[PDB]
RNA sequence: ACCCUCAGAAGGGAGGCGAAAUAGAGCAUGAAAUCAGUUGGCGAUCGAGCGACAGGGCAUACAAGGUCCCUUGACGAAUGACCGAGACGCGAGUCUCCAGUAAGACUCACGGGAAGCCGAUGUUCUGUCGUACGUUUUGAAAAACGAGCCAGGGAGUGUGUC
RNA sequence: CGCUCUAAUUGGAUGGAAGCAGGGGCGAGAGCUCCUGUGGACCGAUUAGUGACGAAAAUCCUGGCCAUAGUAGCAGCGAUA
């Protein structure tokens, strides 16, 4: 389904957490995010602890519920929430009007955002999403 | 008692009370609230089919423990009071019958008003163990029906 | 037709450059509602405040957002404390005898409110004729 | 009283008396807790000392309050620039001048505007702070003690001596 | 600051007192005061007195009332009607 977005972020090789950061702070200042490309984000250091703690994430529940996301798609999501004050009112709105995708269903191409690009040449301790999510038994659909 | 919390203008409308009358009165709400707004005659029609257990009367405040009813729309809890159902056919008895005395066609007289009021308890005691009495009461209920011309 | 005030109704003092300025502070600057802790809390505690007595009394300690406590450090300014939001001095009267030595300038009149539609008739006229206004007054159909 | 209704000396309706029946029989007044109906505000995706202070929505017969908004201008405490020019710094950036200038809370004046409009009140939303009250206690939100709610009642008094 | 009754001085009320309900104004505040409705006969102020004078609390007292709830019981017994 369509979505109006004034921005379109590219997650290819960039780091996580650090466009997270800054689709967080454009959601509050009111623009409508679309971040793309999320099977191609990256987050650093040694996959066997990063896959350690996203696998704890998925184990830790009980009857109350902790709804963990296996998908790219989710846990993009989920952490751009952890940004977000998603239980008050303009939080909410915040996060409603952000969405991750799988791929690019889009037209236009993303735009870089600056300082969360990693480059391949100078890095080998890192990890793509869609690497976690394979490993987090996700069925891989991009 | 009581007295009509509502205005009447006596050229376009009959009034109806019931005094003091033993009969519950969380059903003697639940009956008012269902009754309001239909025609005297569509009334005296649904609380002979409540009477007969062919209608159910919504339960939505005095409903804990209530069973749910299929026939009940919009809600799940529902009974048959019959006792206070001929206690309201009394009063639409009697409204209908003032109404027509007046020049009115009654039976097709729209329910602008209905409202029931706790005026006491009939106090009684029953005997308990460990040689302690503890309440047995009645409710008193009054009644208020207010007719208007469509 | 319709209903009209008697006396002089839309009279204002004429007070000085500084006894004006003060009474516009006052206006500006207001006072907290100094209702008794915890009036809201129950139905037998009324509005009427009482120094908060308790040892553990959050208000008595001053925590912030449990309400001001009664201070002398509150009052109005002397040069306009009690009067009226025209900024009239308020004389109370009871009869006639009691609208002489009011000075219609500074001073405007309140009749009592036990005095009855035949006293408060020789009042209010009285009261006109000497240049007050009656800030209490007869709406008569005119 | 009369009439209608009703199984009816019940009750109800209409009607009559009286200044008043919302003075109609435990019948002057008629509070709170609280109940029925109803009005306003909120409301079936969202978090709990229930509020205080700020600020917004929606709501408001009169009376007892009458203020309030915007251009501009005057005044102008502490504080206090941009731009530009010159000069330093590896760099982020800085010093000098512009300048204690422009700005600067409050207050006032001219012009224009508002009367649900300003205050205020009801409710609700946002921000900040916030785990009752009283008592016990070194330490109480306390998994320490008390209270279901409301009204009324409920605790330094007398004599003698010093 | 507020309450009771006494006194002196001095006022208000059937052209509507006290009380109560809702609302406006003042006081840092105790509290004062006004408007509207109700009520239908009493009510103040100042000064000097008087005191069975102020409540949120005491598993406080008495009365009233809500939730609990249309819920438990109206079955169980060698007499199942
Ligand atoms: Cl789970
Ligand atoms: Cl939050
Ligand atoms: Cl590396
Ligand atoms: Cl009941
Ligand atoms: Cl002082
Ligand atoms: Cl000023
Ligand atoms: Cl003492
Ligand atoms: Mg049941
Ligand atoms: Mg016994
Ligand atoms: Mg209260
Ligand atoms: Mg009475
Ligand atoms: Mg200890
Ligand atoms: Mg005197
Ligand atoms: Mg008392
Ligand atoms: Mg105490
Ligand atoms: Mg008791
Ligand atoms: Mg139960
Ligand atoms: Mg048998
Ligand atoms: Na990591
Ligand atoms: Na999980
Ligand atoms: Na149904
Ligand atoms: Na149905
Ligand atoms: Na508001
Ligand atoms: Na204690
Ligand atoms: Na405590
Ligand atoms: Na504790
Ligand atoms: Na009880
Ligand atoms: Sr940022
Ligand atoms: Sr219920
Ligand atoms: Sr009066
Ligand atoms: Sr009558
Ligand atoms: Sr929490
Ligand atoms: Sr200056
Ligand atoms: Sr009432
Ligand atoms: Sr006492
Ligand atoms: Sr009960
Ligand atoms: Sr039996």
């Amino acid at each position: 389904a369509e979505f109006d977005a004034d921005v379109i972020v590219d997650a290819r090789d960039c780091i996580m957490g650090r466009v997270a950061s800054q689709v967080a702070e454009q959601a509050l200042d009111g623009e409508t995010v679309a971040v793309v490309n999320a099977e191609r984000a990256v987050i650093t250091g040694r996959e066997e602890q990063i896959v350690e703690k996203y696998e704890k994430r998925v184990d830790i529940g009980n009857d109350n519920g902790y709804f963990y996301p296996k998908r790219p798609d989710g846990i993009f999501k989920r952490t751009i929430r952890g940004m977000l004050p998603h239980k008050k009112q303009r939080g909410r709105e915040a996060f409603e009007s952000v969405r991750v995708y799988l791929g690019n269903p889009y037209d236009e191409d993303g735009e870089v955002l600056d300082g969360t690009s990693l480059d391949r040449l100078s890095n080998i301790k890192f990890v793509t999403l869609g690497e976690i999510s394979e490993t987090l038994g996700a069925n891989k659909t991009w | 008692g009581i007295s009509y919390s509502v205005e009447a203008d006596p050229d376009t409308t009959a009034k109806a009370m019931l005094r003091e009358r033993q009969m519950s009165f969380k059903h003697s709400k639940a009956i008012a609230r269902e009754i309001k707004g239909k025609t005297a005659g569509e009334a005296v029609d649904y609380l002979e089919a409540v009477i007969e257990g062919d209608q159910p009367v919504p339960f939505k405040q005095h409903n804990s423990g209530v069973g749910h009813k299929s026939k009940v729309d919009g809600w799940d809890a529902g009974r048959y009071p019959e006792k206070a159902s001929k206690a309201f056919l009394d009063l639409l008895e009697n409204a209908v019958g003032n109404a027509d005395h007046q020049g009115f066609d009654g039976e097709a007289m729209t329910i602008k008003h209905v409202a029931a009021h706790k005026v006491g308890e009939q106090q009684g005691r029953k005997p308990r163990a460990m040689g302690r009495a503890s309440a047995w009461n009645s409710p008193q209920v009054d009644v208020e029906l207010i007719l208007e011309e469509p | 037709t319709e209903l009209q005030a008697r006396g002089l109704t839309e009279k204002t003092p004429d007070l000085s450059d500084e006894d004006a300025r003060l009474l516009t502070q006052r206006h500006r600057v207001g006072k907290p509602q100094f209702n008794r802790q915890d009036h809201h809390k129950k139905k037998r505690v009324s509005t009427s405040w009482r120094k908060p007595r308790g040892q553990l009394s959050k208000q008595r300690r001053g925590i912030k957002g449990k309400g001001d406590t009664v201070e002398a450090g509150f009052r109005s300014p002397t040069a306009v404390r009690g009067k009226h939001p025209s900024g009239f001095e308020e004389v109370r009267v009871h009869n006639v005898d009691d609208l002489e030595g009011v000075d219609g300038d500074t001073e405007a009149v309140r009749i009592a409110s036990k005095v009855g539609a035949r006293k408060r008739e020789r009042i209010e006229e009285e009261a006109e004729d000497a240049g007050i206004r009656v800030l209490n007054p007869t709406y008569v159909e005119v």
